RNA sequence: GGUCCGGUAGUUCAGUUGGUUAGAAUGCCUGCCUGUCACGCAGGAGGUCGCGGGUUCGAGUCCCGUCCGGACCGCCA
RNA sequence: GGGAGUACGGUCGCAAGACUGAAACUCAAAGGAAUUGACGGGGGCCCGCACAAGCGGUGGAGCAUGUGGUUUAAUUCGAAGCAACGCGAAGAACCUUACCAGGUCUUGACAUCCUCUGACAAUCCUAGAGAUAGGACGUCCCCUUCGGGGGCAGAGUGACAGGUGGUGCAUGGUUGUCGUCAGCUCGUGUCGUGAGAUGUUGGGUUAAGUCCCGCAACGAGCGCAACCCUUGAUCUUAGUUGCCAGCAUUCAGUUGGGCACUCUAAGGUGACUGCCGGUGACAAACCGGAGGAAGGUGGGGAUGACGUCAAAUCAUCAUGCCCCUUAUGACCUGGGCUACACACGUGCUACAAUGGACAGAACAAAGGGCAGCGAAACCGCGAGGUUAAGCCAAUCCCACAAAUCUGUUCUCAGUUCGGAUCGCAGUCUGCAACUCGACUGCGUGAAGCUGGAAUCGCUAGUAAUCGCGGAUCAGCAUGCCGCG
């Protein structure tokens, strides 16, 4: 059962507090960063593929 | 616990991300509307085949570049068709858009158009043998410098899976200098699940 | 691997005489800086007090006093664990002698820390303390186990 | 049928005599050890004394009876 | 091959026993030699905080969190030695959330097709929780040679949609582990008959299958190294929001003036065994010097070979079966994942005078800030509130880093340590703080006075302490990530 409560996730809830955040291309709960309304898994996905314009693997 | 990406250690230093613009404020929605039209182009234009395409920020105006030959001859016929489809991109993004062809002569040593290309013979029910065997050798006299190719699944045997992998070549992936490029592809049959995955040596960088 | 060290609390290089070593730099194994270079340089001073001499002459003097020269390690050999001899490094001695000064000196016990210390340091210069008391267990556990070479 | 013994932790035996204290192994429980188990190492609980009655400031341990078993005797024509 | 050199009958022997020697039944193997791995309480070498040699810890107490057990109506599921147990969860009052009780719906919130109504919605009223009864304006576009199309919703409609429902021993795609260990292979050729061997062994060498020297081997590939990032010295360019050497000025090095210096960020220099002596055959290399900011892979990060564990994930994905669509699919209210007779794992706080308390004096990262950061002043002894300057940020703010140094008191106690748990009274957020937040003022003040058997991390900016930010996001950090 995913899509009714991402469907609830898109529509307004009855009050501002309800509205809690999933990821968008991949609809986990869980673990999403603002920065791109994404979480790890598919956020990792195309960040090994090029998108994301500005992120690179980092080290030091 | 399997190897990193290859071009995904190898992106910003030397290779582009293939998503030229900056944003600040609007990185979300333009990222995930790049997305979006990646995903409607991917799907709209399978059969004609595209490896990669790029977008470009200006204005508020968007612009793409597409790649592969036979977009090439969605020029011609597809002319009317370009602008057909455009259309729909512009009607998505709510701003109208930008496109450019580029043809990608020797298409045996692009990764994605390998990897369609195995993923297609694997579908219409040719065996791995064959296909991959052939096709290392094909891309290897197109001029590459070292191939590996991959596939995994129910290969045939479909009570159990395994995996396979050919090779002739030299292909260094722990060099941080090579032009190591990389693709995979899933190919879906009766028996099972199958997957894909192709990388090619095509040089250094200096 | 192989034989490693190092050198660091290090006093100037010319002119210099052991009891200015430490009156600028040596020693303070008690924890971190501060609480250290202080809780000392005033012990000295309290038994410049407490003895009419050179604060440091006992010092050393005791130090003389704790030093061993033998002391015994475990082995294992058939099913007896004997206690072997060996002999003492140069560095051993003096980082070994000095550790049981400042541990029995947080052992002892009395009003404050630098009173403490400085009771051992005379209690070693005088050869009637616990420290002392340790170095003569092991030299007499030693060479009543001096057959074992 | 008579005489003599005894009856205690879940099991086996001290105490049971010292009228004024209920103990020792095994078992069991927890933890550690071992990849797991078993050894092994730390710790810990238990019976409140066959049953009933009585003396005594006080009965497990004194005196009675009842149950239980065990030892011995049950012979002369 | 067992049955068995046993059974029976004989011949010997005093005896032990010896010689002769069946069968029934039962199995498809039992065996010889060689080959490759594994393993040995086998040998010869070598490595690693592996052990020694040190520091501080874990369990003994309180509490935070996870797990087992029990408990329920439910305590949603996944994870199970290293390599699960402050793990999926970078955040559970509702929401998340699946589970439980109750109340409810059916082509269904969600997607494409078919016919209509044409553009369709929102606000407010009683029951109200869904939702339904109906209302007050109360279903109102673009093109159309006007036929009708395009998109927009609404109704009906049958195909269909839904599966965080199972199966990681059907898979993809990911990830851990041995392991950053030094190995793992192939081309061609040789030897063997064949499993196979060689190269890949032997001398040293290093971290290395690193290199050199021999060698039926000659080469190549994946591994190692480097190429990458980052910190260490400096040259050129650039001096604003930085820096103020010399000057006038100031409490506001802010101004005036200037890139002197730092700093900032781009391009080079750089350390390459380069050089000298010795060792070593002269080779490879190793030892010691000098230059040198840095000498022998300077430091750290990123990089994780062929593969084993049917290792984990059906919770992103899809054959397979079943669940049906008047139910395992869906909407709402409340409860739960936080329960609590006990057990374990990982952590925070202590057990005190190298200390507590009070006052003064300091030194300073790397990050974040627009439904944001939020200054100053005033109010409250406080959590905070009032009105708010500046800041889209080397300008403003978050943001007064603590440990530390100095000085006063305390005088060894279950204490001025410890602060648990409690009743009272408040602040904040959020519709909402009982289950079930955090913080603060009172009152309270528990156990604990260095922890059995055992056991862990750490080779110098490390451990040990001390704080400071940051993802998660209204609030929720002793966790995690990062900084000094």
């Amino acid at each position: 059962a995913k899509k009714s409560m991402i469907a609830k996730q898109q529509r307004t809830p009855k009050f501002k507090v309800q509205e809690y955040t999933r990821c968008e291309r991949c609809g986990r709960p869980h673990s999403v960063i603002r920065k791109f309304k994404l979480c790890r898994i598919c956020f990792r996905e195309l960040a090994y593929k090029g998108q994301i314009p500005g992120v690179k693997k980092a080290s030091w | 616990g399997q190897k990193v990406n290859p071009v995904g250690l190898r992106i910003g230093v030397i290779r582009d991300w293939e998503s030229k613009w900056y944003a600040g404020k609007d990185y979300a929605d333009f990222l995930h509307e790049d997305l979006k039209i990646r995903e409607y182009i991917s799907k709209r234009l399978s059969d004609a085949s595209v490896s990669k395409v790029e977008i470009e920020r200006a204005a508020n105006r968007v612009n793409i570049t597409i790649h592969t030959a036979k977009p090439g001859m969605v020029i011609g016929k597809g002319g009317s068709e370009v602008e057909a489809l455009r259309k729909a991109l512009n009607s998505l993004t709510g701003k109208r858009v930008h496109i450019n062809i580029l043809e990608i002569k020797r298409a045996d040593l692009d990764a994605q158009l390998v990897a369609d290309n195995i993923a297609r013979q694997l579908e219409n029910r040719v065996s791995f043998r064959r296909a991959q065997k052939q096709q290392i050798q094909r891309t290897m006299r197109a001029g590459a410098q070292g191939v590996k190719t991959m596939v995994s699944g129910r290969l045939g045997g479909a009570d159990i899976a395994r995996s396979e992998y050919y090779s002739e070549g030299t292909v260094p992936l722990h060099t941080l200098r090579a032009d190591i490029d990389y693709a995979t592809s899933e190919a879906d049959t009766t028996y099972g699940k199958l997957g894909v995955k192709v990388w090619i040596y095509r040089g250094e960088v200096l | 691997k192989g034989p490693v060290a190092k050198r660091d609390v290090l006093p100037d290089p010319i002119y210099n005489s052991k009891l200015v070593s430490r009156l600028i730099n040596k020693m303070m194994i008690d924890g971190k800086k501060g609480k250290s270079q202080t809780i000392l340089y005033k012990s000295f001073d309290i038994i410049k007090e407490r003895t009419g001499n050179d604060a440091m002459e006992v010092f050393e003097q005791a130090l003389k006093n704790i030093m061993p020269v033998l002391e015994v390690k475990a082995r294992r050999v058939g099913g007896a664990n004997y206690q072997v001899p060996v002999e003492v490094r140069p560095e051993r001695r003096t980082t070994l002698g000095l550790r049981w000064l400042v541990n029995y000196a947080r052992l002892r016990g009395e009003k404050t820390m630098e009173e403490r210390l400085a009771n051992e340091i005379l209690d070693a210069a005088n050869n009637t303390g616990a420290a002392v008391k340790k170095r003569e267990d092991t030299h007499k556990m030693a060479e009543a186990n001096k057959a074992f070479a």
